[PDB]
């Protein structure tokens, strides 16, 4: 390989012999593309001109009163589909066009990275069919239907838990068989090299606005950046830029669930174990005799059961810290933001606006200037939160 | 590793190739396995490849996946198939037994504690269905050192370079596959002195077997054709004996020619 | 009056006489603020780092293939509440601090600009109450909820036809009463003078960023922009800063409904009569004895019965063209530009879309420069287009 | 506008207030409604004020919108009440007779063809509900020129200027409101030579009607306290008559004092 497949010992490319070739041509392209200036200027058009690049930096108003935190949120919920997932899908699908692939394989467990899929596809046009557990689909039809509409195949996953793992792994069978003419648009940074790699810099513009816009607006960078971890691009688009800036704090929240203590949850990197799974050597939920579990949380889209290689090393050195949310925590972040600032999260990104709450109710004469990443816009969870209450 | 040495030489020495059933440890249940293998045995198997159930099957196809499926629901266990895997050796001292496994279930408890087991209970060969020859080193080396053979999957779109390592690291056999000139693969790795080649591609009928003989390989692993009858007949168990027994005589006799 | 209630022969302040003392107020702070470079500055704030401002132009790619028709896409879909409505809510809601209210009054049809006007108030701190036809509460469910999420009070109005109708003339008598300490948040550039001078110019931005938007892309202006006409505030505020540009043509597109000679429609500019209500003279939707009717359109937010008095005035003078378009139409254009370009329109802005789609069709020869306003985004359609498919 | 000046030369004479009663033309039915107005007369009432059904009356309250319901869902039309209106004229030749109405059913067919109707139907004033004093000119210009006297509210919320318009545009009567120091209002209005003030605020007892007269007002309007009867007797017709009746007598008698 051109590049290192490893993040300390978390990585590699753990996958039947037959896809090695795939992975490959994909790192080199990677390589290449990010050598060419020609593709840049595409890939910038397409997110300032059709995504809405770059995302503004809101000053919350409101939530910090009586404190001496300063919040800034980082608008993804701004950006065209409603979520950071958007970024990365464009220049995957470019890259995909660059190998002179026709066809896009996606892998989609709430459902907004396969509708990224689907209106990148639809827009640079590639034949597109996603893989969601079929208990997914299910009860993201307002996304399948969303999918359908803008003309993508969605193929219904009844194997194993008939959830995102499963997803997972139907579409690498697929990829096994078609990769001459399909491209393999995963998720989030995880699976095998290089995409932990490719998915963190077509999301690193993210971190590089956010520190741009800081720099304007405080004349300073911030004490700590904020982000929910599923799989960790969000997180990783928010941190790359940060990871050389030693005096400021990269913080991930995982999904916390009923409570770490029930068993019921989905925060692997901080309670799971080390385990070869998706391609990769990373932490991940499993019984104690190897079998993969689930990852449990009210937010649909922090459903990966295992988390990314260079998360999972940022830890282990103590460059960034891991933190869990419960449910409850985050449905209170989530009604506070609507009643305080008038923007509706979505209950991802309320994982990670629960902790920022927390470090300034906690230590209210604390000075400090925090940055959260607003992955999404919440009018998907309108229902849930509903019913919630 | 021994095991394999040994039958190849026999094999030879008759001029005939080798019929390698590949069956799910625990399907339908523990005792209706056993029963089955000793049948496959009997019927004239040559060797034999066993799976352990794993929950994310990623190199797996529906009919492997549903028999995982039956063995879970069936209570089967990880530890439950070192049990029988000790039982089949004790009633059958010399046929090689080869493991197909993920490699999660091979780490969890160490590398090399899992090869330890293995060679404890009498395996003779393991695949690791999503380790890479890339990858392969400390799977490679644990194997090495409690006398299990690492075995190799050479793919359709193999290279030379791939040809070569393949060669090198694997023992017992090499795995060749057709993804949905073989006679120039089977001869490269002949040339580079690879373990015997088993056609594992798609072998149901024992017209495949018999072409895999005459292409150069040293036999074929049938791959879904046997998880195929225990479905077919999972309602009739003393028919689901009999339709296997009646296959593996079929496919073994055409190894022969 | 410090500015002309009329724009030729419609508008005026026809209202009770108890209403004028909050009209003259209204007028005076409108213009003092537009005259307040610390209001402009503070407008623009809000606009660019908390609403998204300014929004993308987006050049269609694959909708034109086979034409000589080059299509651009104004992306207020793009804005912070998913519509071009937040833009004057904002402006609105300042004027009414500079006012020294803490209250405010809105009416809602669709819930678009009953959405917008809570987040404003959650924001800037108002207490809102939003009157909303029964009718339309009860088949604008999601909104509801959004509306309470962000902490307004919704009132169904049962009286009439509990429709958009009666939630108007509810905002107007409770702003009778309490003029003092509230502020009615009218929803578009119609009612009497000062709102349709007041919403038109905290929409302008549309057209103002149009113009220099395109002249940066192709280098010269287009041959027409083209937008959904409702009560006409999308359409004012994108037309505004070409009118003096004689050589752009300006055309609003209101809704054919089932067909105009089927009579279920609500295009009352073009085949209404001039009459008296809500406060002005323009063209509404009336029976032969004066009574005035309901709107019918597929599209939930161009049910307003009447129209603003510029566009009455625009048309007269023949500045500015208007054209209607069936249900039909409007679905056919959500459609292809949700499979061709990966855009979910709202069906409101699928109106102006069919028109430009049905521009190029019919003369496939001819060379054109159009400009769409999109006016939202039609996540809140999916349902419908659904249940219509 | 003649029959004003001369109830108001009468009422003066007899240093007496008057009493006028406010009702929906066709509210709950033609026949049930020409009934009311006879009973409103025969009680005691010195002018009536008439509303003419309007979708959207957007300067009325719950009674009244509810009033118009009823009408509209009896088929009352605006055609349908200027015949009502030229047969209550018929029976009742003296008594002043007033119209509110919206600026649209006043403007459908034209504002002069609508002050002529009322001409020719025999209404003498007419109040347009929402056309304030700054836009009235074409509206008071047609009913000067057909002999109808313009009536116009006076607020609450009234400043100097404006009691000088309406002073000076309004004939028959002033309107004078209360929303939810008047003797200076009434007093100005005198003073810039208005026309008579009736307090329209909000009476409903006999109590009020005497404090109007007191105040400095000419009278007293009760301008739903009658729509609330119809609502409450609904039920029973003849003991909807019965109470009106009685209410307006009652209401009758302290204007006298
Ligand atoms: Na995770
Ligand atoms: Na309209």
């Amino acid at each position: 390989t051109l590049l290192n497949p490893y993040f300390g010992e978390f990585g590699g490319m753990y996958v039947p012999q037959i896809l090695m070739p795939a992975l490959n041509q994909l790192e080199e392209a990677f390589v290449r593309a990010q050598k060419d200036p020609e593709f840049q200027a595409q890939f910038a058009d397409l997110l300032k001109n059709y995504a809405g690049r770059p995302t503004a930096l809101t000053k919350c108003q409101n939530i910090t009163a009586g404190t001496r935190t300063t919040l800034y949120l980082k608008r993804e919920d701004l950006l065209h589909g409603g979520a950071h997932t958007t970024n990365q899908v464009l220049g995957q699908a470019l890259l995909a066009k660059r190998m002179g692939k026709s066809e896009i394989i996606a892998e989609t467990g709430a459902g907004q990275h396969g509708v990224a899929s689907a209106l990148a596809s639809a827009l640079l046009g590639l034949k597109c069919r996603i893989y969601m557990g079929a208990k997914d689909v299910e009860r993201q039809s307002p996304n399948v239907f969303r999918m359908r509409l803008m003309g993508a195949e969605v193929i219904p996953v009844h194997s194993g838990s008939a959830t995102l793992k499963d997803a997972c792994n139907e579409a690498l069978r697929d990829w096994s068989g078609s990769y001459e003419t399909a491209h393999y648009m995963l998720g989030t940074a995880a699976g095998p090299h290089p995409y932990p790699t490719i998915v963190r810099e077509f999301q690193r513009m993210i971190g590089e606005e956010t520190k741009a816009q800081i720099l304007d607006k405080e004349g300073r960078l911030p004490d700590a950046v904020i982000a929910c971890v599923g799989g960790g691009s969000n997180a990783i688009g928010m941190f790359a830029d940060f990871i050389n800036d030693t005096s400021v704090g990269l913080i991930g929240v995982e999904p916390g669930g009923h409570g770490i203590e029930t068993g019921e949850h989905g925060a692997p990197l901080k309670h799971g174990r080390v385990g070869i799974y998706f391609g990769m050597k990373a932490p991940m939920m499993q019984t104690a005799d190897g079998q993969i579990e689930e990852s449990y949380s009210i937010s649909a889209g922090l459903d990966f059961p295992s988390v990314g290689p260079q998360h999972a090393y940022l830890n282990s050195i103590g460059r960034a810290d891991y933190v869990s949310i419960t449910d409850d925590e985050a449905l209170e972040a989530f009604k506070t933001l609507c009643r305080h600032e008038g923007i509706i999260p979505a209950l991802e990104s309320s994982h990670a606006l629960a902790h920022a709450l927390k470090m300034m109710r906690e230590q209210p004469e604390k000075e400090q200037l925090l940055v959260v990443n607003l992955s999404g816009r919440g009018d998907k969870d309108i229902f849930t939160v509903h019913d919630i209450l | 590793m021994e095991r394999y040495e040994n039958l190849f030489a026999q094999l030879n020495d008759r001029r005939e190739g080798a019929f390698v059933p590949f069956v799910t440890l625990g399907d339908p249940g523990i005792e209706q396995s056993l029963k089955i293998i000793d049948t496959l045995i009997d019927a004239g198997a040559d060797a034999l490849e066993l799976g352990v159930p794993f929950s994310d099957p990623l190199a797996d196809g529906p009919t492997i996946q549903n028999a995982n499926l039956r063995a879970f629901a069936a209570g089967v266990t990880p530890a439950q198939c070192f049990e029988m895997l000790a039982l089949i050796r004790e009633k059958h001292p010399t046929i090689p037994i080869g493991l197909l496994m993920y490699a999660n279930l091979v780490f969890n408890n160490g590398i090399d504690a899992f090869y330890a087991r293995c060679e404890q209970v009498g395996v003779d060969s393991v695949l690791v269905a999503d380790v890479p020859v890339e990858e392969s080193a400390p799977f490679r080396q644990a194997a090495l050192r409690h006398n299990i053979a690492p075995i190799f999957i050479c793919p359709p779109n193999a290279d030379d370079d791939l040809l070569r390592q393949v060669a090198s690291y694997g023992r017992g056999y090499t795995y060749l596959l057709s993804r949905s000139p073989l006679h120039h693969l089977i001869e490269k790795l002949k040339e580079y002195h690879a373990a015997p080649a088993l056609q594992g591609f798609g072998i149901s009928s024992p017209e495949q077997v018999s072409a895999a003989v005459r292409a150069g390989a040293a036999g074929a692993i049938s791959g879904s054709a046997i998880v195929k009858i225990i479905e077919k007949n999972l309602a009739s168990p003393k028919q689901m004996l009999a339709e296997l027994r009646s296959f593996v005589s079929a496919m073994k006799a055409a190894s022969r020619a």
